[PDB]
């Protein structure tokens, strides 16, 4: 037998008023999407495996026949068990909601158990989800187009997110350029949406930078006091800074987010992550996987868990959508791999919370931790010997004489478990102000279990 | 999309309490503090106070602390205001405005009026004005909002889809009743071959009337 | 308290030309690199408007013929060229301390030629004279400069009592005014007469622009 391929063409049996395309391609990976006029013709591949051809029409092919609203057709090598499972799966997506925003949601979802846990499986999944979600808007945009031009934005830059981090976890360098070419950065944009756009259509900088560090600062004076802040717009706000921030303004984003990301908000992203990768997962409450990511997987806590992956597509997704890549790690190169939490100072040195005590280096170990989970503090300066300790002081003054003492200080709180629950920076006077009284974080409420320390831009002291 | 949701009208007796309220939606309602703004006919803008919808912190105007308080409702995402003793120098628009983080009003309600007065609401008569019988190459109709109170009305022409030469007139105040009018303008060959309607809707009697434009 | 003091009260210019609004405050708005120092436009019937936050920064979707500056106490607003949309009127406004005020507002009108109104009659219509009363409607539009005179007659003499004035605010896309003038009547008045006249006086012409009916014959 002479050896040859055996190639065959299908072709949709109607002609496609063409809306939109798309694709990501590199050897590992191809995604691509079409969108028409009631269609969407979705292709998906992985390097060695089959690749999934998928069409959802909202009308119905003449078939030969023995004498919801769309339509799923499957084009591959799938034997019964994959293309009876493929079919019945793409239809109950599609017919899932009608609203594109809870679409939308259930993409973010099934890209983020993607990120987590790569592989074939969670890869086609979210690929099919992003391509529905957008199929979703496109049928309802095509109705009202004045109406929809102000939702074109939210699709668009989560096309652009959903599939760069889709396509990295496939071993791919990039996810779509554009999806609604052309059409997103001709429509006005909403002052919800300013940093978003900045972020999608890679803008100047410049006109965005107050409203960015403004954004960081707010939030960060919200969360130490208890409050909720915009997590979403924090992201693009970091985004824009680290990218293009002034002398000292990735510095400062990173102490802010680090001090954001408390061992609570830590959890409530891990809790959060499980709730949206349950199978009986509800989208009445709308998911961004944002949510997740900020302010913690944009921040200096490495350490939580079964989703380390999350810091690295955080750090991948900061690249705007229009020197190292990571810009995390360029805004601060001095910190290992190793630190489970880092507090950067001036002139190129930052504060350093590991396990294990560096080498060659001046560190304190912590007093009153578990020996099996231990706790050193570092300062990583671009050889010491000696064993340190953090000397124990009470706060003097106290007073007020319009000076700030404690100010670019950060006031840290450990367990005995050893973890660090809490980063405190103390920024204004009215923080040191409440340092001294009886916000929140700060002043006395929890038990003997609790130590707290006082890091200055130089030295370490232990609290009371 | 961001909005915010005000009723366009309240109508209080002098010496009686009012509570307007202030609808959020298309933002996370507990991540931005709430304003309010007062407004008198034809005067500036007064900041009366701000409250976070999170744990209820308010910042008062000194002017306004024993006139106001502020109140949340998370579940139906509402911010509300709450008057006491009021006189006629309490008669305003009343905006909400969101805080942005740059710590400007980002985003704005429509505004109530608040009316002190003993008046009872009267909904307006809305009359279609057609042209003179006998024709150049535009054509101008009106519509005649007569007798309401209180303030505001309302008025589009055909849903709001005819926005182009319109003029609608400020109302006027006479014997304790409102007349407002809007003229539109449209070339001979669109009127009477294509339907002009006005409508009104005037929210403190809940009423929304339409007026289809006929030749006499 | 800070005060913010605005100049002018009311500004004048033609298309094409720089607006220059200025805000004195009454003490520093500016702490730790920030002005919290703010701008808004107004139009009638409508909320304000966002146009310049912390001094100098332009907000999203406000075109870039908008600019703000100053520091401490002094600020302005500029506008350049201005456009036919942007009579409107302008305030500043702090978020420096407690309370948080705005400026006194000013208001921008738009210079541009001479027109004449265009002025339509309207006799009641028939389900007002049902109700039992006689509105009788005249509207002058798209009229420069805002100056203007209405007369009513009524069987060839002047009308004064019971006739009710309303002005438009600059038209936002041509620069113009209008204005609406109502006669109201009972019915029975109202039958009593033949000829109804609204007459426009505007510098335009020597001669009034003159509209009328009569009520019997159409
Ligand atoms: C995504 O796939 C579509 C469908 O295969 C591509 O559009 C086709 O491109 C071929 C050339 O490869 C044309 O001759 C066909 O006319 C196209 N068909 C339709 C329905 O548009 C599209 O090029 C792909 N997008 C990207 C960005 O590569
Ligand atoms: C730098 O290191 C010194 C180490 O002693 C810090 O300690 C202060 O030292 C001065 C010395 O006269 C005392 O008056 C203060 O009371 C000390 N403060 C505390 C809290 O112990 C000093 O704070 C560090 N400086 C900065 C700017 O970080
Ligand atoms: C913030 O304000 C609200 C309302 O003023 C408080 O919650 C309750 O309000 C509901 C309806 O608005 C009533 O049914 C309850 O009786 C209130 N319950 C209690 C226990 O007060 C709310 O508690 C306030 N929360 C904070 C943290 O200040």
């Amino acid at each position: 037998g002479v050896r040859r391929t055996y190639t065959t063409a299908a072709v949709w049996p109607a002609e496609v008023a063409v809306l939109a395309d798309a694709e990501a391609r590199c050897p590992a990976a191809v995604f691509n999407v079409t969108l028409g006029e009631a269609f969407l013709g979705l292709r998906v591949a992985l390097r060695s495996f089959l690749p999934l051809e998928v069409i959802i029409s909202a009308e119905r092919m003449r078939m030969i026949a023995p004498p919801g609203r769309f339509h799923v057709y499957t084009l591959g090598f799938l034997s019964d068990g994959a293309m009876h499972q493929t079919m019945r799966d793409v239809a109950a997506y599609v017919h899932e909601s009608d609203d594109y925003l809870a679409q939308l949601s259930a993409a973010h979802a099934a890209a983020l158990a993607a990120v987590v846990q790569p592989g074939p499986y969670y890869f086609y999944r979210a690929a099919v989800r992003l391509g529905v979600a957008a199929f979703v808007f496109s049928e309802a945009a095509r109705r009202d187009r004045r109406a929809s031009a102000p939702a074109l934005l939210r699709v668009e830059s989560d096309a652009r997110l959903l599939s760069r981090l889709l396509m990295r976890a496939a071993g791919c360098p990039a996810g779509f350029a554009g999806l609604f070419d052309g059409r997103a950065e001709r429509v006005p944009v909403a002052p919800a949406d300013q940093l978003r756009a900045a972020w999608t259509f890679g803008e100047d900088p410049a006109p965005r930078l107050d409203l960015a560090r403004a954004t960081v600062a707010e939030a960060y004076r919200r969360s130490v006091r208890g409050k909720p802040f915009d997590q979403q717009a924090l992201f693009f706000a970091v985004a824009l800074l680290l990218r293009a921030g002034g002398p000292g303004d990735a510095r400062e984003t990173l102490l802010r987010t680090t001090a954001m990301c408390t061992a609570e908000r830590a959890a409530a992203a891990a809790e959060l992550t499980r709730a949206a990768l349950s199978p009986t997962a509800a989208w009445n409450e709308p998911f961004s996987l944002l949510d997740v990511l900020s302010p913690c997987a944009v921040s200096l806590r490495r350490d939580l868990a079964t989703l380390a992956n999350l810091g690295a597509a955080a750090r991948l997704a900061l690249a705007p959508a229009g020197e190292e890549e990571d810009p995390v790690a360029r805004a601060a190169p001095e910190i290992p791999a190793e630190a489970l939490l880092a507090l950067p100072l001036r002139g190129g040195a930052s504060f350093v919370f590991t396990r294990r005590r560096p080498d060659c280096g001046p560190a304190y170990t912590l007093g009153g931790v578990d020996i099996a989970n231990p706790l050193v503090l570092a300062i990583v300066s671009n050889c010491d010997y000696t064993d340190r300790m953090p000397e124990s002081q009470h706060l003097p003054a106290t007073d007020n004489p319009s000076v700030c003492v404690y100010c670019d200080c950060v006031f840290v709180r450990y367990s005995s478990a050893g973890t660090i629950l809490e980063t405190v920076l103390i920024e204004s006077k009215d923080m040191e102000e409440q340092l001294m009284a009886g916000p929140s974080f700060n002043p006395t409420l929890h038990g003997g279990d609790v130590k707290a320390l006082m890091l200055f831009p130089n030295g370490t002291v232990v609290d009371l | 999309q961001v909005q915010l949701q005000q009723p366009g009208a309240e109508l209080v007796k002098p010496g009686a309490s009012v509570k307007m309220s202030c609808k959020a939606s298309g933002y996370s309602f507990t991540s931005y503090w709430m304003n309010w703004v007062k407004q008198r006919p034809g005067r500036g803008l007064e900041w009366i106070g701000r409250i976070d919808p999170s744990d209820n912190e308010t910042h008062y105007n000194q002017d306004f602390k024993d006139k106001v308080t502020l109140t949340v409702d998370k579940s139906s995402s509402t911010v509300y205001i709450q008057l006491s003793s009021l006189t006629s120098e309490d008669s305003a628009v009343y905006y909400c405005g969101r805080l942005g983080y740059v710590y400007g009003f980002d985003y704005w309600g429509q505004g109530t009026t608040l009316t002190v007065s003993s008046a009872k609401t009267t909904a307006p008569s809305v009359y279609p004005l057609a042209p003179v019988c006998g024709t150049g190459s535009s054509v101008t109709l009106g519509c005649l909002v007569k007798g309401y109170f209180p303030e505001p009305v309302t008025l589009t022409w055909n849903s709001g889809s005819l926005s182009s030469g319109v003029h609608t007139f400020p109302a006027v105040l006479q014997s304790d009743l409102y007349t407002l009018s809007s003229s539109v303008t449209v070339t001979s060959s669109t009127w009477p071959s294509q339907s002009i309607t006005c409508n009104v809707a005037h929210p403190a009697s809940s009423t929304k009337v339409d007026k289809k434009i006929e030749p006499r | 308290d800070i005060v913010l003091t605005q100049s002018p009260a009311s500004l004048a210019l033609s298309l094409g030309q720089r607006a220059t609004i200025s805000c004195r405050a009454s003490k520093s708005v500016s702490t730790s690199g920030y002005s919290y120092m703010y701008w808004y436009q107004q139009k009638p019937g409508q909320p304000p408007k966002l146009l310049i936050y912390l001094a100098s920064n332009l907000e999203s979707g406000v075109p870039a013929r908008f600019s703000g500056s100053g520091s401490g106490t002094d600020f302005t607003l500029n506008i350049h060229p201005v456009e036919e949309e942007d009579a409107a009127t302008y305030y500043c406004q702090h978020s420096r301390e407690l309370p948080w005020t705005f400026g006194g507002g000013t208001k921008l009108e738009i210079n541009r030629a001479d027109a004449a109104p265009t002025v339509s009659i309207f006799p009641p219509s028939s389900e007002q004279l049902t109700s039992g009363g006689a509105s009788v409607v005249c509207f002058l539009n798209n009229f420069y400069p805002k100056d203007i005179n209405v007369k009513w007659k009524i069987d060839g003499s002047e009308r004064q009592n019971g006739v009710l004035n309303s002005w438009t605010d600059q038209d936002s896309k041509d620069s113009t005014y209008s204005m609406s003038s109502t006669l109201t009547l009972t019915k029975d008045e109202y039958e009593r007469h033949n000829s109804y006249t609204c007459e426009a006086t505007h510098k335009t012409s020597t001669s009034p622009i003159v509209k009328s009916f009569n009520r019997n014959e159409c």
